[PDB]
């Protein structure tokens, strides 16, 4: 049996599996009431990718695919239609046991980023471009990647073209005010309006009596307004990208894991890792994790559903 | 990235004809089979019809086969999908791929639910409505 | 001796550790006249990170720091200097034996993106992004220095002494006036200071072979091209040669580029000991081969091993 | 995103004085020691002087001592540094840190040169201290 192992990385050398951030703080809520279902950074700990978790950091909330036209604006600014293609280039195909194409933001919000396109040019034979900030909002009704297609919105009037190579860029948010819909707990509908998600990852919770989720937290740009919005992830992409390369048998439904400090080896905190793919703690307190990010989970050993944490 | 591009996808009356447009975006058309997909509403990627990197030899659908030619042009860089006597079933998204697994004499056309991914240079598609 | 392997990653699973991109296709130009000492994706076979090279792939042509004023500068847009910190938060070192800060852009060009900030409260912090320019060829950009300067189309809205991060996104523009070079390196203290601590560069010294590069294409903001950016390795890669620390056996090691399912061999190449590859390939531009396959670790081999043409 | 945040620079003549202030941005001050460090024009980052979480401990570089003194105010949320007789090798950019190894000790540490830096947390963009004619 290949033994199960984490990669050696200290937090700061940690990107987030849900936006293409760099992990910041380790966070607990014990209060939270929502359910926690995240569908990136979704991953076994045998190796098994769940959700819309693909393995390119560059693939987190981006978008590839074509716009097809302008289209009558629902909210203000100049607003387009684009189906969209998996990540890989190939075609999109609803037949696929999946939420949605790979990559997919798996939160309600307005996601800010930059659309750029480069023209396809049959045979001086040097493709036109153009690249704008764009807006895509996860909550609305025309926002339907499962159906294969998206809408975004741009500030810019008219310079985007139809029929041509489009990318979306993801760098933050638009806004976190009460319009802007932002709950990273709260899922898009990916087939849009009166049609249930399919093929989701697993709602996660601590099932032991006393223990929280522990988060990988990232603190996530604002185009404008207030706020220090954050997304917390499950596990970091580089766990999500090691699990699936070493694909590990799972000896328990849970591993032990302590955060150590990378040179003595002392034991810092320790923390349940499950089999799906998530940490808990036992933590009482809420918030910001307080611990040195020149630390790194270390696997200690498999246990049952039994073994008791120590408080953090 | 470097992609074939599908055109000359319209909308046609039944028994109609059309002839489909795949053409490299900046590379050169090299020696290895090129096929020709379609995605239907609601339904997954299908294969249609490919030509060998001769261009003598193909292979069809039994959906399409005695219907659609597919030719090769490596001149203009184009490989061409003549659609004749449309039906309302062909309705869909058309795609071409380049197959570079063996870089044989004879085309395959893959069976359903095939791995996408094994082929290459996607391109964005073109649509082909046949009405009623 | 831990036994050198690479990970099973197709080229479709692959991300540009030289810009925040996925691999597109693997390409060869031997007639390359330039010399070839990119300083991003840089990691001996053995895992020592070199040149500018970090892990993060967040951390890839990235900024953080803080804006210190408004500038005056004679091209076109609003002009802005921010200190550079390290990306992980510690303070600028100029002592630290490195090109320049980690992450820091490795080639001449005007490398487009989005300025963002958001406000310390000593108390909901106020917020700003906008799209941004840093061309790297300027005489401004001084990253070793500790600061560099970047444009933008907005006139007022960016703020002083705030924190600031550079999300990088693509070119500006590769007209002749933006001087887009992927091969030379800016100068990372500025005019009349010459570059430290770099990665060496690499080249094939044996007859035949011409360097196999990762290529990716870049976006552009506006105007005619087709600019990409190749890198000696992949970002994974370097992660993953990173983690094993597995000691280099010779100089060189055989890889087969194979069929992930059958395990059939599409070609061969050399690995060789400082990061990079080597193919024996007359041609140029992007190589005809399915993203469906990877690159297999197969043996250590001498000076004297010769590839199959390809 | 959570950061100390460093502040009071600006520019003094010789022998003059100064006081920099460590606030919270963010957060609240936790029980750690907090240091305050520098990096001259040209040089690497050195320590300057730490105060223990209880605030009753303080430690100096040997070429502050006597003349800085750092102090506490947990209710501020606020590390002050008092910088008294100043020198011209005092001229540097100040930042300050966390020091979350052990959360317990009761003397500071201040590091020898050539520390590594991430072995401390919430470091600032810092402040400038000029000292000049």
């Amino acid at each position: 049996s290949k033994p199960f192992t984490l990669p050696i990385l200290t937090l700061g050398e940690l990107t987030n599996s849900r936006f293409p951030l760099p992990i910041d703080v380790l966070y607990t809520n014990p209060n939270e009431s929502a359910i926690v279902q995240c569908q990136n950074g979704r991953c076994t700990l045998d190796g098994e990718l769940q959700g819309t978790t693909q393995l390119l950091p560059t693939g987190i909330c981006a978008f590839r695919g074509k716009v097809t036209q302008q289209v009558q604006d629902e909210h203000r600014g100049t607003h387009w239609n684009m189906t969209v293609t998996n990540l890989n280039g190939t075609p999109f195909d609803p037949t696929e046991d999946v939420p949605a194409p790979l990559g997919t933001p798996d939160f309600s919000g307005q996601i800010y980023g930059v659309i750029s396109q480069r023209n396809t040019n049959t045979v001086g034979n040097l493709p036109a471009n153009r690249a704008h900030e764009a807006v895509i909002a996860t909550y609305s009704p025309k926002f339907t990647p499962k159906l294969g297609n998206i809408q975004f919105s741009t500030w810019e009037t008219q310079d985007v073209s139809s029929g041509q190579p489009t990318k979306f860029t993801p760098v933050g948010l638009a806004s976190v005010d009460a319009n802007s819909h932002f709950d990273q707990w709260t899922l898009p509908s990916y087939s849009g309006a009166l049609t249930l998600n399919m093929n989701l990852a697993p709602s996660v919770a601590p099932v032991f009596p006393g223990e929280c989720l522990l988060f990988f937290r990232s603190f996530i740009p604002l185009k404008g307004g207030y706020g220090n919005p954050a997304i917390d992830c499950l596990m970091p992409q580089e766990w999500v990208q090691h699990l699936y390369q070493e694909s590990a048998p799972s000896l328990s439904d849970v591993a032990l894991v302590r955060y150590v400090n990378p040179e003595t080896g002392r034991t810092l905190f320790e923390a349940k890792l499950h089999r799906n793919g998530f940490l808990t703690v036992a933590r009482n307190s809420a918030g910001p994790v307080v611990a040195p990010t020149n630390g790194y989970f270390r696997f200690d050993s498999w246990v049952n559903q039994f073994y008791t944490l120590a408080p953090m | 990235q470097v992609q074939l591009q599908e055109s000359g996808g319209g909308l046609v009356q039944p028994g109609g004809s059309l002839r489909l447009s795949c053409a490299a975006s900046g590379f050169t058309l090299g020696y290895y089979p090129i096929g020709w997909f379609r995605q239907a509403p609601g339904k997954g990627l299908e294969g249609v019809s490919c030509i060998s990197g001769s261009g003598g030899s193909a292979n069809y659908a039994a959906s399409v086969k005695g219907r659609f030619t597919i030719s090769r042009d490596n001149a203009k860089n184009t490989v061409y999908l003549q659609m004749n006597s449309l039906k309302p079933e062909d309705t869909a998204i058309y795609y071409c791929a380049a197959d570079l697994s063996s870089l044989q004499a004879m085309c395959v056309i893959p069976r359903p639910g095939f791995s996408a991914k094994a082929y290459d240079y996607w391109g964005l598609g073109t649509q082909v409505t046949v009405s009623s």
